[PDB]
């Protein structure tokens, strides 16, 4: 149950889109539109980052289970994020979601009539999806997230608002662009996040004066092999994604 | 549409209807193979123009969340086909404590009895500790097991709490006849107390037999709670001044505190007498929490806590 929704790099491989007939880099593409469409979405709706992050691995999980072939991620992130606002206690109304995320997918598009046939379908089909999430996910809906343990290391080994946020940022990113949420627990990947947040920054947290290094703080499971793969994977997507980087970049 | 982590619930089949309430239907029923019996109760869906409950939502992040001896277990969630119903599943219970204590015929001795709250208020102590409030104590939601092993139960009305700016939770809550003198006043700034109020009706029910404070409206309750704790002045509760209602409402002033008196003639033993009186405790502040009365002098003198066959 510890392990449920952690999984190795082969069964990743081969997973339900794999199965249906989705390259590994295409099911990427989907995995991140629909992070960026529940970004997009959530904050139009005003949900705090928390819950979008909440949502983004309610998705991730969801389809370690479903195939994209079977479920659009246009359907599902709506719904996702529906469900994701009301576990969140930022509970937003289903023609609210509903009226929202058609603005999202069609930007020149007029909304349907609400008395309509074809508004009154899409409501119930998104109220159907999201209790097709819920089977999915076995009503598992409490996600711890990186950012919790982010300010575990932040503040206790002491650095700046430029790396506190910066660390912030990687942790977010890592849900749009990573599946390191079904693979590496919750602080493992608070560790990647603030490794790469000192390298962006040419901070050099000190070797404790045990003969220790910060991570062990954070969890003993962790070794400087992983985070230096790890840090590099994550370095690597953030340099294909256009213009993210700007955010974080030094222009002295 | 492939679904592994949630079962249909076929897989247990049916046995009787087991409670009425706010919940409303809940079943016993059977594994189909091992012949592990449970409890089953619907997720209720009366007219949801808002997808799935948030209620329910609410109730199972906490049934998932708290795991302990004295809380019902949540076994897990099941389902039934498409073209659709969710179905809690818990690990079956025997008995309620107002099913007990409304038989004249099952009778329990103080060592017994010292037991029943040493499981429930240890109960309270994990909940509590866990950032969580029932909301909704009564000797109904006070479920023991074939072994006699005490159960809390009924957690929909349940919710987090929050250390802190001054709270705003919600006042409708708990049975009238359970409910602390805080709500009753209007207070929507409360904590772990309200519990332990509904713990001291609770026990003295052990030996009344009988719910102790039967107030038909809100302000019978409350003259009534007047008439057993004495009255609500601001020596015995500081600063309840500053409450709306304490006004405006009726309160009954020339009125001391009878409760050792009231209840000397069912629980005998002056030690149980002496921690009903520090439950039914007027102000919050000065009411006992989980933790001290566990290492209360009923709970470590003798005749001791012993295991419940009778
Ligand atoms: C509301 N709720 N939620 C879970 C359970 C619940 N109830 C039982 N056994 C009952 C047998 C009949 C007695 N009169 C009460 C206890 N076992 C496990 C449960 F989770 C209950 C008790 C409902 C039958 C009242």
């Amino acid at each position: 149950n510890n392990k449920r929704w952690y999984f190795t790099r082969e069964q990743l491989e081969n997973s339900p889109s794999r199965r249906f007939g989705v390259d590994p880099d295409k099911e990427l593409s989907y995995r991140q539109q629909a992070a960026n469409l529940l970004q997009d979405m959530g904050q139009r709706l005003n949900v705090s980052q928390l819950t979008i992050n909440t949502a983004i691995v309610y998705m991730h999980r969801f389809y370690m289970i479903q195939s994209f072939t079977r479920f659009p991620g246009n359907s599902v992130a709506p719904a996702a994020l529906f469900l994701a606002a009301k576990v969140e206690g930022q509970p937003k109304k289903l023609e609210h979601v509903i009226k929202v995320a058609h603005t999202c997918l069609h930007p020149q598009e007029s909304l349907p009539d609400t008395r309509s046939e074809a508004y009154l379908q899409q409501v119930q089909d998104l109220v159907i999806l999201e209790s097709i999430i819920l089977q999915t996910l076995g009503f598992e809906l409490t996600i711890d997230h990186p950012h919790t343990h982010v300010v575990k290391c932040t503040q206790l080994v002491r650095a700046s608002k430029d790396l506190a946020q910066t660390s912030y940022f990687m942790a977010t990113n890592s849900l749009h662009l990573t599946t390191f949420s079904l693979q590496y627990t919750p602080p493992v990947v608070a560790c990647v996040c603030i490794h790469l947040a000192c390298k962006w920054s040419n901070w050099e947290i000190p070797v404790s004066t045990d003969g220790k290094h910060w991570w062990e703080y954070v969890d003993a499971t962790v070794t400087l092999e992983l985070l230096d793969e790890l840090t590099h994977e994550l370095l690597q997507i953030l340099e294909k994604t256009p213009n993210r980087l700007k955010r974080i970049w030094n222009w002295r | 549409v492939e679904c592994p982590f949630c079962d249909e619930v076929s897989k247990y089949e049916k046995l009787a209807k087991i409670g009425q309430g706010t919940f409303g239907e809940v079943f016993k029923a059977r594994h189909r193979k091992t012949g592990q019996k449970v409890a089953l109760k619907k997720v209720l869906m009366e007219n949801e123009k808002e997808g799935f409950p948030i209620t329910a939502l609410r109730e199972i992040k906490i049934l998932q969340l708290l795991k302990h001896e004295n809380v019902v277990n949540l076994i897990e969630i099941c389902r039934t086909k498409a073209s659709g119903s969710i179905y809690l599943v818990f690990d079956f219970c025997e008995h309620d404590l107002a099913g007990l204590l409304s038989n004249v015929l099952v009778k329990f001795t103080l060592s017994e009895i010292k037991r029943v709250m040493q499981m429930l208020l240890n109960g309270l102590y994990y909940i509590h500790r866990n950032k969580i409030l029932h909301r909704d104590m009564k000797a109904a939601n006070v479920l023991i097991t074939r072994d006699g092993v005490l159960k809390l139960a009924d957690f929909g009305l349940a919710r987090a709490f929050s250390l802190a700016q001054p709270n705003r939770y919600t006042n409708r809550v708990v049975t009238l006849w359970y409910r602390p003198p805080e709500l009753l006043l209007g207070e929507r700034d409360y904590g772990p107390p309200i519990d332990l109020w509904g713990a001291g009706c609770i026990m003295a029910e052990m030996w009344t037999r009988s719910p102790i404070m039967q107030g038909n409206t809100e302000q019978h309750q409350l003259a009534l709670i007047s008439q057993l704790c004495g009255s609500i002045t601001p020596e015995v509760w500081p600063n309840v001044d500053n409450y709306e209602l304490y006004e405006k409402l009726e309160l009954v002033k020339g009125q001391k505190r009878k409760v050792k008196d009231r209840l000397k003639a069912y629980v005998r033993d002056p030690y149980a007498l002496d921690l009903i009186d520090k439950l039914l405790v007027l102000d919050p502040a000065q009411r006992i929490d989980s933790d001290d009365a566990l290492n209360h002098d009923f709970f470590w003198s003798d005749p001791m806590p012993s295991d419940l066959k009778g």
